[PDB]
């Protein structure tokens, strides 16, 4: 859980 | 229709319930946690969504969009449902059903 | 719509739009009722949903 | 979100859209596993509503999404409309979600976890960008 395959760019 | 077609995201800090009480006062209960008042805000249509923070490289659900200013003031803190206070009810519901 | 409980400094953030007789779409009943008290009775509902 | 920014497509895989039968989004939500979604109690979700997963651009329809049905709604019994306290509802899907890079679960804290003030966190959704 909580680890997106596509990483967010904040 | 000031509704965005694409998914939005905003970064904001967690407030301490007391600093939050400087705005909402009596309103703030224990199953609640504030965030924002930093120029960003959740508005109509955001409810039920996540307030996530990193914990060991894993995004964790810290809050759920609940309520706040009636006009979505970016300088007022938004109030979210505090998940750690509700996580046991969830575990029992999940396990039971 | 029952707006007797208003004004209200705080509203929840669900999206259940209402069109006012002013041709403005209010995000939900809370912000529609809040606006009904500003106009001091002059604002009415023309219909549910976006204007 | 007022003063937000467009998110990278698929970067928040647990974000769902709660819509009525006709396709209108009224609230957001989060997947915690393949058969359960957590949202707000004030949203008033029912069994005739739908959970749309894998969604990014609501004006599009080339994105492959999943429209999941709700089998049961679990509103927190201690929810008070007067105060908006204990604002949480669990959604029990009748059809399980299929996980991938665009659809996956979010973690839940433990009752003891503490998240300090000043901590930068993130909020996501399809709400108004202005009011």
């Amino acid at each position: 859980c909580g680890v997106p395959a596509i990483q967010p760019v904040l | 229709a000031n509704t965005p077609d694409r998914l939005q995201q905003a970064s904001l800090p967690l407030l301490s319930n007391t600093n939050c009480k400087k705005y909402w006062g009596t309103k703030i209960k224990d199953a609640m946690i504030c965030a924002g008042a930093s120029g960003v805000s959740s508005c109509m249509g955001d409810s039920g969504g996540p307030l996530v923070c990193k914990k060991n490289g894993a995004w964790t659900l810290v809050g759920i969009v609940s309520w706040g200013s009636s006009t979505c003031s970016t300088s007022t803190p938004g109030v979210y449902a505090r998940v750690t206070a509700l996580v046991n009810w969830v575990q029992q519901t999940l396990a039971a059903n | 719509v029952d707006c007797s409980e208003y004004p209200k400094p705080a509203c929840t953030k669900e999206y259940r739009p209402l069109c006012g007789s002013d041709n403005k779409t209010y995000g939900n009943k809370c912000n529609f009722c809040n606006a009904v008290v500003e106009s001091n009775g002059t604002l009415t509902l023309s219909h549910f949903g976006k204007c | 979100i007022v003063n937000g920014e467009e998110a990278v497509p698929g970067s928040w895989p647990w974000q769902v859209s709660l819509q009525d039968k006709t396709g209108f989004h009224f609230c957001g939500g989060s997947l915690i596993n393949e058969n359960w979604v957590v949202t707000a109690a004030h949203c008033g979700v029912t069994t005739s509503d739908v959970v749309v997963a894998g969604e990014f651009d609501q004006g599009s329809s080339s994105e492959k999404i999943q429209k999941l049905k709700i089998a049961k709604v679990f509103k927190n019994s201690k929810y008070n409309s007067l105060t908006i306290n204990n604002d949480i509802t669990l959604l029990k899907l009748s059809t399980a979600a299929s996980f991938s890079q665009t659809v996956s679960a979010v973690c839940l804290p433990s009752a003891s976890d503490d998240f300090a003030a000043g901590t930068t966190c993130v909020t996501t959704g399809w709400g108004l960008t202005r009011y």
